[PDB]
């Protein structure tokens, strides 16, 4: 009811079958609440608030991403500096922008 | 636990042959002759580059590439128009209008699949439960228009045909796996 | 003959064209990483004389390798239109093709044609990097097909 | 089998063809119209009917899991031949 | 060339992400995560799913687990060589970039 | 039961134990303090208290939460209030998270927390540029990822998935112009809803 | 239910029926649970359906070869839980999940019932009954349907 | 009844705001006129000017009309420098869309749409 | 490490470039890699760990 | 010594394909000199050499055939110009050449390849099969009544 | 009509409108503004083209997804242009030339081309026939290509009777070879107008207005045989268009006289060029034959197009020609040009 | 791997390391590219036994 069935199982039972259905059309429901998970990314906290209102679809998904923080923070490490270490400065920063701008 | 990476460990003292160390370091660019070195044995290493339209790339039997529509070994259509491969399509690139045929089979009259749309996540084939749909291993598809992306049922059947007797041999390496 | 002439003249310069295309240092997204990936060792575009450069003024074709968004698609036109006069377009990957994952956003164009003409289309999410050098070669082959001169002469 | 129009486009294995005053042939001009050839209500109506003994005949593709989901058919019916849903194999009762 | 003031103008690449999220099911909302952030994919796609699994009360199996740190090492390992060789490279020195890209 | 997850009552003890304790020490602001199964703990405080609020939890001596760890909006276009502020807060000192909420409506700004944290400065930017939630005090509160000229709060449920405009280049003016929006394939919404309910833990009573 | 299946053995089959036009049978998915019986003899009152049999051999439908047309006799495709009775019109076209709903009312019968109008695609592709107690319960008839 | 102010007690001050606003877009639309070279002249873009605020000047609630002019101080902050582009400036004027018609023949003539 | 790391050119380039306090990256809330750099000793991984 | 081995190699690969003409054709179509052991000549003119002694990824190789489905490929080589069997076999899914393990062979399986047709009179142009959903009118040929 | 001619669909750019239409100049510089209005309000646009398809690139956007088809032809090819207009409810023809080359002349190319086009449509059953003539090309001209073009005009409605016939004026616009032209005036000594620029009297037409009466003119009921004149709002003497023409370049205005006989030697001269000449006789005698007055003929008004005036559409394009000094000057910077009646 | 002893020993001395014992291209330690067919075990909760689904 959470995983699909090995595809065998799905082509040789009953059970299988109506889980693969129903997973593949309208997927699992997770029961409503909200959660803050945060996990140790190469670039930083990369963390999810999910909410879940009961039904196969997320009610809401916040994607935490350590870039923001950081290009927020880049002003004010980027202070007597010039042009060129203000390239090493977004260098350093583990920047990737498909996280920050999401 | 952690380590330090700058931090040092009490001093080394003031020595006149460290001194002289570091100042032999510092005028004859000891390091800077180090680096040169190690890209000269990098000259002198063998490329990794390998001669591109004649020798391809290695890949896996799982390898997402270009959609296909399958069939029996009889040279039925193996679809049978249920639509839960676009049900789970994430990027809706799949329409899938259907009827039954002349014979009463289930069978599907429109299968389009927008490829450039579709984000190669290969759910399809993990949706479909008669192994219809498969993404075979076909990726130099490369078109001159937006147009020829735009597949149909007839591209994807042609597709299928052209590949069988390299996506039959993927899914009989792949098939205990999945 | 002046048809024959002609001809090999404009093979030459299809030969030259082809063979020194300089794309620009400009990508989006992942498929930007899967460009850098056929910039790297393995597959050698320096080897086929493809060679990046940053401004716009010295590349040949844009190669839109990304999403494609609303507020990019101004900047994406003036870069495009900065180039010289021979200028082609690689679109790459499902977002720079037709939207792809965000086709029905509020905030992405749906496939950089409605902005620049594309000249060649990669399909994929991402490309491999191996893909996008066929369709570097399959954008050679096709200024390899041009007949400027010869158009010109019948003209 | 694939047919000829008589505006002389081909016809696909659901016949959706063009007509005479439809304006979207253009796209075909300077090109072609592909249609797969091979028609698999032909390709399942030539293959030949599968004598069994049992009265519940078990049908896959082919295959333990390359095939379709495990399917059975009753052969009840002496007129006609049990088809199986999912491929188009035909199945009738031995009874003699 | 001194810099007096920084302000990075982003949403150049903003794509509606969380809004199409919440318009798919979780496991169509999973490959949006391959795509956050393009260079740790699986390290993405551990987080989702540790949060979805959180919310479903369910555990992976150990088999799964080790496999799911292997690699989470793995793109750790990609990142980090992409973020220093692009760091390098914009610096100035592009050798690195090119050795650590065959890796 | 190798396919359930263990579920750490001491430190859903520990959880309730701080609820009570902000919960005492604020009543002036906290409205309802709750600890899910999920351990972890939700503080929901009236709007007017998010400035002490945040102050108290950034630097209290046994409440050390100086890291703003996400700062986000959800609309809920049912209630009076449709927008709930949520602020995720992490503690180093004693490895916690926290969280805080508050509610506001289109015409009811909140009191922004750049003071306490300067994350919140871009925070605040998306939230506003998301939901058009105001923020009182905030420096440069603009637009942070819409498009320049953008109308409308995309993250709203009220607002389309494909938006209202889109962009294309015309060659008679030469420029990138914005039309309404036509689509060529119209997003099929699916009714993926199973009439029978999963949860009776979650039944609500009847109206 | 549970998850898995614990059957090793194998499954029965049912020869199907020709009911009718439209209602397509396919009644080796029938699960005996007499719903359309009931109907037939109770609201429709045809009395033309039935079980023959016994035990797991028990069968749903005529024992002749019967066609069972009258006015409201698509609504043993609607009562029908499973795909045992299915809409012959609707055969293969659509699926709930791609189908909007509006509901509207009906015409060409001046008791005016409510019906859901699902289309796809800007195309109408099913017509079903709405429920309202004071007009027409839960059913429609053949016509409109 | 009894509600929160944002900025503004009542209409008046908030008029006084709107008017504010008003004087720094007609100041700086000339400016924004050379330094982008747009095709319109100065008297186009105050009458644009005059035509937005004129489409947003029914609303008689001191919170909205507040914050009309914050978003309409937003706008000019990013006119004031030169984040808009001439893309940007000229979405205003919706120089390619043909007007859908007001009158009911023509709309009939053409769509199922009231 | 060889190529970059004792070089002094690339030495100058990175020392005492974009110091960040551990104070200002806790407040600004970097989270990541900065705390560490700055001397926080943090790492979900260690903390908090999932896996 | 081992200057004299490399030397040694290096004329075999000179005089070891064929004559000066197909040393200069090799080395102007696929731009390398290498021996390797033949394994394929496919039905299209495709050559498929092989050398375990190289590292992944030039181990296996192919030569194209200069002329396919009457198209002049000397110079024009295509990366869809291998039919699939030695498709698979090159891009390394399995040690095994179509020689000695050749595919499943059925009817419908395209007998001839075909490489990318894009720009081409033989290109794909999209339809929509659907036959028309829609019947309009037909007004009779007779005026009036 | 049939069922997929139907304009259904709301506005354009993704919906239908009926208006399948061949056009055959759309890869010069008016069919480009032509090709963007059809595609822009949603429309099957034929484009036969003999130039290379990197120089119709630039038409291959502005349309959605097939709604642009591209083909091959020749204009000696009957067989390819009745393979371009067989499946089409209107073609539009636009081809024409300001110079003769060794292939095609003026005579070939605005009376057989026009002719075999019209033709091949009325053969292949075609509904509308529009055609691009010009104004004051008459008869009896002083310029051979006006002559031409009205041989060919007699041609197009004796084999086509119901042909639209669109006769504009000079149109301005973006990369026209009108306002450019007076602009390139500035890289020689002095400006070479015949009497002084006097006597001589213009009204040109924007390249949108007469766009926008194409598109009109391809879906309006009436015009079912007329002859249209697409004229700008105002007459304008060419020395004061010049003069205006250079006050906006900001760049100098020093004028000559000079008899037509030496400036059509100088136009020959010019014009015997391998590549497209810069100007030649035939291009400066249309330069100093004035407009005629629109009378009796219809225009943009009743065909519904508002005549923008040159003075709000200038700036367009004249901005290219100017200096950095300059480069950043409003409208008000340039007095207008007087308008004469006449 | 196919390298002269003279071109290996500049190599080492260049880059100060020992580099046949670690170089960075793969020639014939990988895996066969054809593998043996896997038989994948079942996990817990498949016991045809004391396994209903409201107990876990
Ligand atoms: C040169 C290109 C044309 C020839 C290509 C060819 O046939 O290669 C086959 C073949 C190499 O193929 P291979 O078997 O894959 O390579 C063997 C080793 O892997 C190669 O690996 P390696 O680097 O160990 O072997 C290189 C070897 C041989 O290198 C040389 O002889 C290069 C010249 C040294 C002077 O170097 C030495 O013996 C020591 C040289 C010390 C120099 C200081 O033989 C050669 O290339 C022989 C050397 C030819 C040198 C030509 C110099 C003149 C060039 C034209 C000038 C005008
Ligand atoms: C995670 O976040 C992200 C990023 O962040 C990290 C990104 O980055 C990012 C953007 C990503 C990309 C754009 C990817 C692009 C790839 C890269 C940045 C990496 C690739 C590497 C490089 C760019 C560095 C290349 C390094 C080199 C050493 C290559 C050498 C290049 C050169 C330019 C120098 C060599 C010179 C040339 C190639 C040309 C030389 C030749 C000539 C000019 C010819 C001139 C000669 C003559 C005129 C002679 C004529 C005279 C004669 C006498 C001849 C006679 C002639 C006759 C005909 C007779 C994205 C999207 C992103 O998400
Ligand atoms: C002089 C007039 C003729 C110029 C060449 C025209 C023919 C031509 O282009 O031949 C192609 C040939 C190989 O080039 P190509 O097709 O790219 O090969 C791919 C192989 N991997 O191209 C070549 O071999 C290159 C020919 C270069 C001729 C000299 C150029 C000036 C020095
Ligand atoms: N532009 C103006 O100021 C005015 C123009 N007109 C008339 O309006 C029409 C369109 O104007 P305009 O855009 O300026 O013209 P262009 O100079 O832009 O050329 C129009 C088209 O004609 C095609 N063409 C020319 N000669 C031939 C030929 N021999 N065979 C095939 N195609 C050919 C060109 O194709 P290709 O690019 O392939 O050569 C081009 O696409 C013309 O008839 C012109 O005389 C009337 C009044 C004023
Ligand atoms: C280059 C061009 C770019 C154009 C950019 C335009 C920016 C638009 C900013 C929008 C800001 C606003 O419109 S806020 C104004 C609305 N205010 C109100 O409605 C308050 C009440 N208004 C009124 O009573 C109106 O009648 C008046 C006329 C404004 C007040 O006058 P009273 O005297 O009767
Ligand atoms: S691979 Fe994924 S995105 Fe592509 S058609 Fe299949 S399910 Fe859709
Ligand atoms: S391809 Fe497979 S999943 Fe998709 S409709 Fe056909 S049978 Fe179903
Ligand atoms: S097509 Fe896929 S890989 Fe490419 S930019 Fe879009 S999401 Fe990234
Ligand atoms: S209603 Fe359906 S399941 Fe029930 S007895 Fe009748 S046919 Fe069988
Ligand atoms: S969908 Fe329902 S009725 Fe149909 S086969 Fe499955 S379980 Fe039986
Ligand atoms: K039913
Ligand atoms: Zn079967």
């Amino acid at each position: 009811k959470v995983s699909p069935p090995k595809r065998a199982e799905m082509k040789t039972s009953m059970e299988s079958l109506i889980h693969h259905f129903k997973l593949y059309t309208e997927g699992y429901q997770v029961p409503p609440g909200a959660t803050y998970t945060a996990i140790e990314a190469p670039k930083g906290e990369f963390g999810v608030y999910l909410v879940s209102d009961g039904s196969s679809r997320p009610y809401r998904c916040k994607i935490k991403a350590p870039g923001f923080a950081h290009l927020a923070g880049l002003d004010k490490m980027s202070k007597g500096h010039m042009l060129a270490d203000v390239v090493a400065i977004i260098g350093t920063q583990d920047i990737v922008f498909g996280e920050i701008d999401r | 636990t952690y380590k330090y990476v700058n931090k040092k460990e009490q001093e080394s003292e003031v020595d006149m042959k460290s001194a002289t160390d570091n100042a032999a370091r510092i005028l004859m660019w000891t390091e800077l002759i180090r680096g040169l070195g190690m890209t000269l044995s990098y000259l002198f290493r063998e490329p990794a580059t390998i001669n591109y339209p004649f020798e391809k790339g290695p890949l896996s039997p799982r390898f997402r590439g270009e959609h296909a529509l399958r069939r029996y070994p009889s040279g039925e259509e193996r679809c049978i128009a249920c639509k839960l491969c676009e049900a789970i399509c994430p990027a809706q690139a799949i329409t899938i209008e259907a009827e039954p045929r002349a014979d009463g089979s289930r069978r599907t009259t429109r299968y389009d699949i927008d490829m450039t749309k579709c984000i190669y996540c290969g759910f399809c084939q993990e949706a479909c439960p008669v192994d219809a749909i498969v993404e075979g291993p076909n990726f130099e598809f490369s078109t001159e228009t937006h147009e020829e992306l735009l597949y149909n049922k007839e591209k994807l059947l042609n597709n299928g045909d052209k590949w069988e007797a390299e996506i039959a041999a993927n899914i009989q390496a792949d098939y205990l796996y999945r | 003959r002046a048809e024959y002439v002609v001809t090999k003249l404009d093979d030459l310069i299809n030969w030259a064209r082809r063979s020194s295309l300089w794309p620009m240092t400009f990508g989006l997204a992942c498929c930007a990483v899967e460009m850098m990936h056929m910039a790297a060792p393995r597959y050698d575009m320096d080897r086929f004389g493809v060679v990046f450069r940053a401004s716009p003024r010295q590349a040949d074709v844009m190669i839109v390798a990304g999403t494609l968004t609303n507020k990019m698609a101004p900047a994406l036109r003036k870069v495009y239109d900065q180039m010289p006069e021979p200028r082609y377009v690689v679109s790459m990957g499902s977002c720079a093709n037709g939207g792809g994952y965000y086709h029905y956003s509020y905030s992405v164009v749906r496939g950089c044609d409605r902005i620049v003409p594309v000249d060649i289309y990669v399909p994929g999410c991402p490309p491999t990097a191996e893909a996008l050098l066929y369709g570097i070669l399959q954008l050679q082959r096709k200024i390899k097909r041009e007949q400027k001169l010869k158009i010109w002469y019948r003209r | 089998g694939v047919q000829v129009s008589p505006s002389g486009e081909k016809i696909t294995h659901t016949g959706q063809v063009y007509d005479e005053k439809d304006y979207r042939r253009v796209r075909f001009v300077d090109r072609q119209k592909e249609v797969n050839e091979n028609f698999a209500i032909d390709l399942i109506a030539q293959q030949p009917v599968n004598e069994v003994e049992h009265r519940i005949i078990a049908c896959d593709g082919g295959g333990g899991a390359l095939g379709h989901p495990k399917v059975y058919i009753n052969l009840d019916k002496e007129t006609k031949t049990g088809t199986c849903g999912y491929c188009g194999l035909q199945f009738k009762q031995h009874h003699h | 060339e001194m810099v007096r003031k920084c302000d990075p103008h982003i949403g150049l690449l903003h794509r509606g992400t969380e809004k199409l999220i919440e318009y798919k099911t979780y496991l169509q909302a999973l490959p949006y995560f391959d795509r956050l952030d393009y260079v740790s994919m699986m390290c993405n796609e551990q987080a989702y799913s540790i949060a979805v699994e959180k919310l479903l009360n369910i555990q992976p199996p150990p088999r799964a687990q080790w496999i799911r740190v292997l690699f989470g090492e793995i793109t750790r390992i990609l990142n980090h060589i992409m973020a220093v060789t692009t760091h390098a490279l914009d610096i100035g020195a592009m050798t690195p970039f090119f050795w650590m890209f065959e890796e | 039961r190798p396919t359930v997850r263990p579920r750490s009552d001491v430190t859903h003890k520990q959880l309730s134990a701080f609820g009570e304790y902000v919960a005492e020490i604020l009543p002036k602001y906290v409205q309802q303090v709750q600890v899910s199964c999920l351990d972890e703990l939700e503080i929901c405080i009236h709007p007017d208290g998010v400035i002490p609020t945040l102050t108290f939890l950034r630097d209290h001596t046994n409440a050390q939460f100086k890291s703003l760890a996400d700062l986000t909006a959800v609309d809920v276009p049912t209630r009076q209030n449709r927008f709930e502020i949520v602020y995720n807060l992490l503690s180093l000192r004693f490895n916690s998270r926290i969280r805080v909420k508050t509610y506001a409506d289109e015409l009811t700004p909140i009191d922004s927390i750049v003071s306490v944290h300067i994350a919140a400065n871009w925070y605040e930017r998306e939230v506003w540029d998301m939901f058009g939630v105001f923020f009182f005090n905030h420096p440069d509160l603009r637009r942070i990822l819409t498009d320049y000229g953008f109308e409308g709060h995309p993250f709203r449920k009220d607002f389309p998935l494909t938006g209202y405009v889109e962009l294309r280049y015309d060659d008679e003016v030469k420029r990138v112009v914005a039309e309404p929006v036509e689509l060529a394939q119209e997003f099929r919404k699916f009714d993926l809803n199973s009439p029978w309910e999963a949860f009776p833990a979650y039944r609500q009573p009847p109206e | 239910g549970s998850d898995r299946s614990r059957f090793l053995e194998g499954k029965r089959a049912v020869e199907d029926k020709n009911i009718g036009p439209l209602v397509k049978t396919i009644m080796t998915r029938c699960i005996q649970c007499t719903r359309c019986i009931r109907f037939a003899s109770e609201i429709a009152g045809v009395d033309d359906l039935g079980t023959t049999g016994r035990g797991n051999d028990m069968q749903v439908g005529t024992y002749i070869e019967k066609m069972f047309m009258s006015e409201l006799s698509g609504n043993v495709i609607d009562i029908c839980p499973v795909g045992a009775l299915t809409s012959k019109p609707y055969a293969f076209t659509a699926r709930p999940w791609e189908t909007r709903k509006t509901e509207s009312i009906d015409v060409m019968d001046a008791v005016g019932s409510n019906i859901v109008v699902s289309t796809r695609t800007g195309e109408v592709m099913r017509i079903l009954p709405r429920m309202h107690e004071d007009i027409n319960e839960e059913w429609i008839s053949d016509k409109t349907r | 009844t009894s509600v929160k102010p944002i900025f503004s007690r009542d209409l008046n001050e908030a008029k006084r705001r709107v008017r504010e606003l008003y004087r720094a877009w007609y100041r700086e639309v000339p400016n924004t006129v050379h330094l982008m070279q747009l095709d319109i002249t100065v008297k186009q873009g105050r009458d644009k000017v005059r035509e937005m605020f004129m489409k947003n000047a029914h609303v008689t609630d001191p919170r909205v009309v507040d914050l009309l002019v914050i978003k309409g101080k937003m706008e000019l902050q990013e006119t004031i420098k030169v984040w808009k582009q001439r893309t940007h400036v000229m979405r205003f004027f919706h120089e390619t869309e043909t007007p859908r018609p007001k009158d009911f023949l023509s709309k009939f003539y053409m769509g199922h749409d009231p | 490490e060889e190529m970059l790391t004792n070089n002094r050119i690339w030495r100058n380039r990175t020392v005492d470039i974009g110091v960040v306090t551990a104070e200002d990256a806790l407040n600004y809330g970097f989270s990541g890699v900065m705390l560490r750099g700055s001397g926080i000793q943090w790492d979900l991984r260690k903390t908090q760990p999932y896996d | 010594m081992e200057l004299v081995e490399v030397l040694k190699r290096g004329v075999q690969q000179v005089t070891g394909h064929g004559g000066l003409r197909g040393l200069l054709r090799v080395f102007f179509r696929a731009n390398d000199i290498r021996i390797g052991t033949l394994v394929g000549e496919d039905k299209y003119g495709n050559k498929y050499y092989e050398d375990n002694k190289q590292f992944f990824g030039r181990h296996r190789w192919v030569i194209y055939t200069t002329e396919m489905n009457g198209k002049n490929t000397f110079w024009d080589v295509d990366g869809s110009m291998v039919p699939p069997e030695w498709h698979r076999w090159l891009h390394c899914m399995t040690d095994d050449p179509p020689t000695t393990n050749p595919p499943t062979a059925r009817k419908f399986i395209w007998t001839n390849h075909k490489f990318n047709v894009s720009a081409t009179p033989e290109q794909y142009v999209p339809y929509s099969t659907t036959r028309k959903k829609i019947h309009e009118w037909v007004p009779p040929s007779t005026p009036y009544k | 009509l049939h069922h997929a001619v139907i304009p259904h669909g709301k506005g354009g750019r993704s919906s239908v409108s009926g208006v399948v239409a061949t056009v055959f100049g759309a890869t010069g510089f008016l069919g480009r503004y032509v090709v963007n209005h059809l595609g822009r309000m949603g429309s099957q646009v034929i484009i036969p083209y003999r130039c290379d398809v990197y120089d119709i690139m630039h038409l291959r956007l502005m349309g959605d997804l097939g709604q642009l088809t591209f083909l091959e032809w020749d204009a000696r090819d009957k067989d390819s242009i009745r393979k371009a207009v067989q499946h089409s409810n209107v073609v539009i023809n636009l081809i024409g030339r300001e110079w003769e080359t060794r292939n095609f002349d003026f005579e070939d190319v605005f009376v057989n081309i026009p002719r075999a086009i019209a033709q091949a449509s009325k053969e292949a059953g075609v509904e509308r026939f529009i055609h691009v003539s010009h104004l004051n090309a008459s008869m009896k001209s002083s310029s051979k290509s006006l002559r031409s073009k009205a041989v060919g005009e007699k041609e197009v409605r004796s084999v086509f009777p119901e042909a639209i016939i669109i006769r504009p004026s000079d149109i301005f616009g973006r990369e026209d070879r009108f306002l450019n032209h007076f602009a390139n005036y500035r890289w020689f000594l002095a400006v070479p107008l015949v009497s002084l620029g006097f006597k001589t009297v213009k009204q040109p037409v924007y390249v949108a207005d007469v766009s926008k009466g194409i598109v009109n003119a391809t879906k309006d009921p009436d015009a079912v045989g007329k002859t249209f004149a697409f004229t700008g709002p105002n007459r304008y003497l060419l020395f004061h268009l010049v003069k205006y023409i250079f006050g906006m370049t900001h760049r100098t205005f020093i004028p000559y006289p000079l008899p037509l006989f030496v400036y059509s030697w100088i136009g020959k001269l010019f014009g015997l060029s391998p590549f497209e000449p810069w100007t030649t006789k035939d291009k400066v005698e249309r330069i100093h034959i004035s407009d005629v007055m629109p009378t009796d003929l219809p225009g943009l008004e009743d065909l519904g197009v508002q005549p923008t005036p040159l003075e709000l559409k200038s700036i367009e394009v004249l901005r290219r020609h100017r200096t950095y000094r300059w480069l950043s000057s409003e409208i008000e910077e340039t007095k207008p040009a007087k308008t004469v009646n006449y | 791997a196919s390298a002269t002893r003279v071109i290996q020993k500049l190599r080492n001395w260049a880059s100060g390391q020992d580099l046949q014992a670690k170089l960075q291209l793969r020639y014939q330690e990988i895996a066969k590219r054809t593998q043996p067919p896997p038989k994948l075990p079942v996990g817990p909760s498949h016991k045809l036994s004391n396994n209903y689904y409201c107990t876990r």
